[PDB]
C-alpha cells in the first residue's frame, strides 16, 4: 500500500489539501493497518483464552468486507 | 529475546516497562517538537 | 524584488513611487499561482547602492510568504508517526514469536 | 511469503509498466496480460488459503 | 493608521552638547520618516528627508539614523539656533506626524 | 544642446570596424569584474553558474572632444556605434547578457578619449572537477576570457590593482560548496589564428559534508549496526536471523543506489563509494557468518559455540578501526 501511494505522489504537484485518490489510499491503508492491529490483539490473548480469540477472528472474517463495502459505496456516491 | 530462557521474569518486566515507556516518550517528543516549531 | 537604474547614477536619474509607498505595489486578488506558500503582504523600501561607478537608486519590494504545512504533514510527518506506531505494536506480540517481531 | 511477495512483484510490475505509454482511458493488450497474470497470482494465494 | 510616538515630550539642553531625539512607529515605515524643524511663528522646515539624508541648506551637524521602526535624529555641535520644535513624520502610508519635542536652554 | 553636437561630431568619419591604433600599437584594455553570485556547482555536467558585472576600459583617440563637460554618460544606445572589443569567455558552455527592461550595458567616454564599457553577464562556465576524495574534496576551477579575433599584437588585456571584487558571499547559491578565495592569472596561448592574451580567474571552493552526511554516512552506519544486532538474537531462531540479514542487505543496496545519483558517471572509486562498499561487505560478512554458524551447529558444536561471542566483539572493532583509518586517510589528503 505504501509502495502504491509513493508511486502516485511523485506525479502530482505539492498541494496541501487531501485529494479523492489520496482519501481512497488512506482508507485502504487504515483498513490493512487495522487488520494488522486486529491480528496483534488476537495474538496477545491467544494463550489465555481461545474462545474470545476465535470469536474475534470469525467476527473479522464477516465484518471487514461489509465495512469496506460501506466505505466504498460512501466514497463512490459522494465523489460522483 | 536474549534474556528469555535465562531470566524470563526480567524479560517480561522490561517488555511491560517498554510497553508503556515508548508511547509516553513519543507523545512528549511530539508535544515539545510541535510546540517549539509552531510558536517559533 | 530590487530594481534601479543601470548606467545612470543618483545625480542623474532618481526613482520614486507614483502613489503612497504602501499603495504602489498592488497584487491582484485572483493573481496567485502559489501552491506551497501563502502571500501575506507586500513591503516596499528605497535606498542607495554604492558601486565602483557611483551611487545608484534602488527600489526594493518584499513579498512575505508563509509555507503551507499540509503537504509535508501527509508526505512525511504522518507516515513517520504511523511507522513508529507500527514499530511499537511489536511489543504486544508474545515472546514465543521471534520471527514475527523480528 | 511466496504468495504475498509474488503479489507485491505483480503490483510493482503493473505500476512500473503503465508509465511507458500515455494516460489513455481504455485498456491495451499489455493491460489485459497484466490483469490476467495478477488474477492468476491472486488465485494461487486464494487456493493456498483454501488448502 | 501608523502612529508615531516621539520621545521625550519636552527636553532642555545647553549650548555645545550632543543631543539625541527618537521616533518610534507602530507599523513598518521603511525609510520614509522625515524630520521637520519649526521655530515660533514660522512654517516647518524639512531637515532630514527620508531616513538619513540631509536636505539642501541644512548644516552638517544634523544626522538621522533609520531602521524598520526605530528612528533617531542627532545634532552635534549645537548652537543657539537649534531652539525650536522637532516633528517626525512618516510617509510610507498617508502621513502622520509625531507630537514634537521642544528644546529649551538651561 | 551641446551633448548632441559633441556626439554628432564624434561619429562623423568614424569607422567602428577598426580598432584604435590599427597599425601603430596594440590596444591596452583594463578589465574589472564584480562577482554578484556564484551559482550552483552541479557536478553532473561539470559546470557552475556565475553572475558578474564585466567592466572594460581602453583608449580611443577618435573619441576625443574639447568641451566644458568632462564625461559623456550614455546608455546602451551608442554601444553599437563605436568600437567594442570582442571579448569572449573561453570555458563557457552558455552565456547570455541581460536585456530586461533595456539592454544592461553602460558606456562612458571621457575628455581624453578613455572609454569605459560595463555590462551584466550570466555565465555557465565549464570546469573539469577531479572528483576523487568526494565528498571531502576541494576544487579551484576557472573563468577564462580573451579576445576572439585580435591576437597579442593587436589587443592586450591587463588587470587593474582592484580587479575582482566579490559581493556579500552569503546570498550566493552555493549549497554544497564554500567560497574560500580567488586569484587572477594572465597568460598567452598559441591558437591556430595566432597568439592570444588570456586572463583567468580561479575560484577556490570546498565541499561542506553536511548533506551527504545525513544522507549516506549516518544511515549506512545505522544499517551496519542493524546488521550487528543479529548477534544478540538466539541462534535457534533461524528465520529471524536470516530475514534480518537479507532485509538489511536490501536496505544497503537501495541506499547505495539512491546515494550514487548525486555525483556524475565517473569510472574511478571515490571516497564515498569505498564507504558504502565496505558497509555492504560488513553486512555480507555478518550474514555469511551466521550461515557458517548454522552449518557448524549441526556439523560440530565445539567450534560454533564461541564463534558468535567472538563476532560480537570483532565486528564493531573492525568497523571502528576502518572508520578511524578511513577518516584520517581522507582528511589528511
Ligand atoms: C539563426 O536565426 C536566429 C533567429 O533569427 C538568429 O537569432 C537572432 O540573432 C540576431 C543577431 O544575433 C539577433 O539580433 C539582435 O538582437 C539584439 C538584442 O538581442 C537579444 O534580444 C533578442 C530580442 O530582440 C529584442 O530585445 C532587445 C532588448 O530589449 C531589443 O533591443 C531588440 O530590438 C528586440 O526588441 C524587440 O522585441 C522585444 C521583445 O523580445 C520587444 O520588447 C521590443 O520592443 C522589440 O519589439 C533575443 O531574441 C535574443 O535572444 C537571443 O540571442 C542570445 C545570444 O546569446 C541567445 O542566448 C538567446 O537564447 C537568443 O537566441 C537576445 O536576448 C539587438 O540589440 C540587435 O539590434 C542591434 O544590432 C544590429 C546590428 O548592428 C542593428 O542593426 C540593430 O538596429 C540593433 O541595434 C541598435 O540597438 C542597440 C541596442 O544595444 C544599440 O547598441 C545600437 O546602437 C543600435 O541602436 C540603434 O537603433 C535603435 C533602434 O533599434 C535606436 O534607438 C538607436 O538610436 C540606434 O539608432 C539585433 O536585433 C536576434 O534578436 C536573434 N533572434 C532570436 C529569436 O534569437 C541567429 O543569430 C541565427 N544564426 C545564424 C548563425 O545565422
Ligand atoms: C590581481 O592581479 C594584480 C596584478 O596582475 C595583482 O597585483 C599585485 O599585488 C602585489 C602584492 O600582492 C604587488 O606587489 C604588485 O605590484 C601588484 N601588481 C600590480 C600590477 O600592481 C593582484 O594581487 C591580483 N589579485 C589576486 C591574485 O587576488
Ligand atoms: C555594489 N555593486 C557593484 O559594485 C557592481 N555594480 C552594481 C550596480 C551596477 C550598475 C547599476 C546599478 C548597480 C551592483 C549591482 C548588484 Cl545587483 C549588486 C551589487 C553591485
Ligand atoms: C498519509 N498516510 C498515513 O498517515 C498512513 N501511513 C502512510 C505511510 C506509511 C509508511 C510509508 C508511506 C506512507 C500512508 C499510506 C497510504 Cl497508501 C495513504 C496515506 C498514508
Ligand atoms: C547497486 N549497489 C549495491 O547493490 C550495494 N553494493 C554496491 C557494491 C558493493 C560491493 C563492491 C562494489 C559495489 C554499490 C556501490 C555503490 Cl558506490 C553504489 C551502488 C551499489
Amino acid at each position: 500500500m505504501t509502495t502504491i501511494n509513493t508511486h502516485l505522489r511523485e506525479t502530482l504537484p505539492k498541494i496541501p489539501y487531501v485529494k479523492a485518490i489520496d482519501m481512497y489510499l488512506m482508507g485502504c491503508f487504515v483498513f490493512v493497518f487495522m487488520a494488522l492491529l486486529e491480528y496483534a490483539l488476537v495474538n496477545y490473548i491467544f494463550f489465555s483464552q481461545p474462545a474470545r480469540a476465535a470469536a474475534i477472528d470469525r467476527w473479522s472474517r464477516i465484518f471487514f468486507p461489509v465495512v469496506f463495502s460501506f466505505f466504498n459505496i460512501v466514497y463512490w456516491l459522494y465523489y460522483v | 529475546n536474549y534474556f528469555t530462557k535465562s531470566q524470563p521474569a526480567r524479560a517480561a518486566k522490561i517488555d511491560r516497562l517498554s510497553r508503556i515507556a515508548f508511547p509516553l516518550l513519543f507523545g512528549i517528543f511530539n508535544l515539545v517538537y510541535w510546540a517549539t516549531y509552531l510558536n517559533r | 524584488l530590487k530594481f534601479g537604474s543601470y548606467a545612470y547614477t543618483r545625480a542623474e536619474v532618481v526613482y520614486e513611487w507614483t502613489r503612497e509607498p504602501a499603495r504602489s505595489v498592488v497584487v491582484a486578488e485572483d493573481g496567485s499561482r502559489l501552491n506551497q506558500y501563502d502571500l501575506l503582504g507586500q513591503t516596499v523600501d528605497s535606498g542607495i547602492v554604492q558601486s565602483s561607478t557611483g551611487e545608484y537608486v534602488v527600489m526594493t519590494t518584499h513579498f512575505h510568504l508563509k509555507r503551507k504545512i499540509g503537504y509535508f504533514v501527509i508526505q512525511t510527518y504522518l507516515p513517520c508517526i504511523m511507522t513508529v506506531i507500527l514499530s511499537q505494536v511489536s511489543f504486544w506480540l508474545n515472546r514465543e514469536s521471534v520471527p514475527a517481531r523480528t | 511469503v511466496f504468495g504475498v511477495t509474488t503479489v507485491l512483484t505483480m503490483t510493482t510490475l503493473s505500476i512500473s509498466a503503465r508509465n511507458s505509454l500515455p494516460k489513455v482511458a481504455y485498456a491495451t493488450a499489455m493491460d489485459w496480460f497484466i490483469a490476467v497474470c495478477y488474477a492468476f497470482v491472486f488465485s494461487a494465494l486464494i487456493e493456498f488459503a483454501t488448502v | 493608521n501608523i502612529v508615531m510616538t516621539q520621545s521625550p515630550k519636552s527636553m532642555s539642553m545647553s549650548v555645545g552638547e550632543r543631543v539625541t531625539l527618537s521616533c518610534k512607529a507602530s507599523e513598518y515605515v521603511g525609510t520614509y520618516v522625515s524630520w521637520y524643524q519649526q521655530k515660533p511663528e514660522q512654517s516647518p522646515k524639512l531637515l532630514i528627508y527620508g531616513a538619513s539624508n540631509r536636505y539642501t541648506g541644512v548644516p552638517d551637524r544634523f544626522t538621522g539614523s533609520g531602521s524598520a521602526t526605530d528612528f533617531t535624529l542627532t545634532i552635534g555641535s549645537v548652537q543657539a539656533e537649534d531652539l525650536a520644535d522637532y516633528h517626525c513624520g512618516q510617509s510610507y502610508s498617508y502621513p502622520t506626524f509625531g507630537a514634537g519635542t521642544k528644546l529649551e536652554l538651561k | 544642446g551641446d551633448v548632441t553636437v559633441i556626439l554628432n561630431n564624434l561619429l562623423e568619419g568614424y569607422d567602428n570596424k577598426l580598432r584604435p591604433d590599427i597599425g601603430v600599437k596594440p590596444t591596452l584594455i583594463h578589465t574589472d569584474m564584480y562577482v554578484n553570485s556564484i551559482g550552483p556547482v552541479n557536478a553532473i555536467n561539470m559546470e557552475y553558474t556565475i553572475d558578474i558585472f564585466f567592466a572594460q576600459t581602453w583608449y580611443d583617440r577618435r573619441l576625443k572632444f574639447n568641451s566644458t563637460i568632462k564625461v559623456l554618460r550614455l546608455n546602451s544606445n551608442m554601444v553599437g556605434k563605436i568600437w567594442i572589443p570582442d571579448t569572449f569567455f573561453r570555458n563557457s558552455k552558455k552565456a547570455d547578457a541581460h536585456w530586461i527592461t533595456t539592454p544592461n550595458r553602460m558606456l562612458r567616454i571621457w575628455n581624453d578619449g578613455r572609454v569605459l564599457y560595463t555590462l551584466r553577464l550570466t555565465i555557465d562556465a565549464e570546469c573539469q572537477l577531479q572528483l576523487h576524495n568526494f565528498p571531502m574534496d576541494e576544487h579551484s576551477c576557472p573563468l577564462e576570457f580573451s579576445s576572439y579575433g585580435y591576437p597579442r599584437e593587436e589587443i592586450v588585456y591587463q588587470w587593474k590593482r582592484s580587479s575582482v571584487e566579490v559581493g556579500d558571499t552569503r546570498s550566493w547559491r552555493l549549497y554544497q560548496f564554500s567560497f574560500v578565495g580567488l586569484r587572477n592569472t594572465t597568460e598567452v596561448v598559441k591558437t591556430t589564428s595566432g597568439d592570444y592574451v588570456v586572463m583567468s580567474v580561479y575560484f577556490d571552493l570546498s565541499r561542506r559534508m553536511g548533506y551527504f552526511t545525513i544522507q549516506t554516512y549516518i544511515p549506512c552506519t545505522l544499517i551496519v549496526v542493524l546488521s550487528w544486532v543479529s548477534f544478540w538474537i538466539n541462534k535457534d531462531a533461524v528465520p529471524a536471523r536470516t530475514s534480518l540479514g537479507i532485509t538489511t542487505v536490501l536496505t544497503m543496496t537501495t541506499l547505495s543506489t539512491i546515494a550514487r545519483k548525486s555525483l556524475p558517471k565517473v569510472s574511478y572509486v571515490t571516497a564515498m563509494d569505498l564507504f558504502v562498499s565496505v558497509c555492504f561487505i560488513f553486512v555480507f560478512s555478518a550474514l555469511v557468518e551466521y550461515g557458517t554458524l548454522h552449518y557448524f551447529v549441526s556439523s560440530q558444536p565445539a567450534r560454533a559455540a564461541k564463534m558468535d561471542s567472538y563476532a560480537r566483539i570483532f565486528f564493531p572493532t573492525a568497523f571502528c578501526l576502518f572508520n578511524l583509518v578511513y577518516w584520517v586517510s581522507y582528511l589528511y589528503l
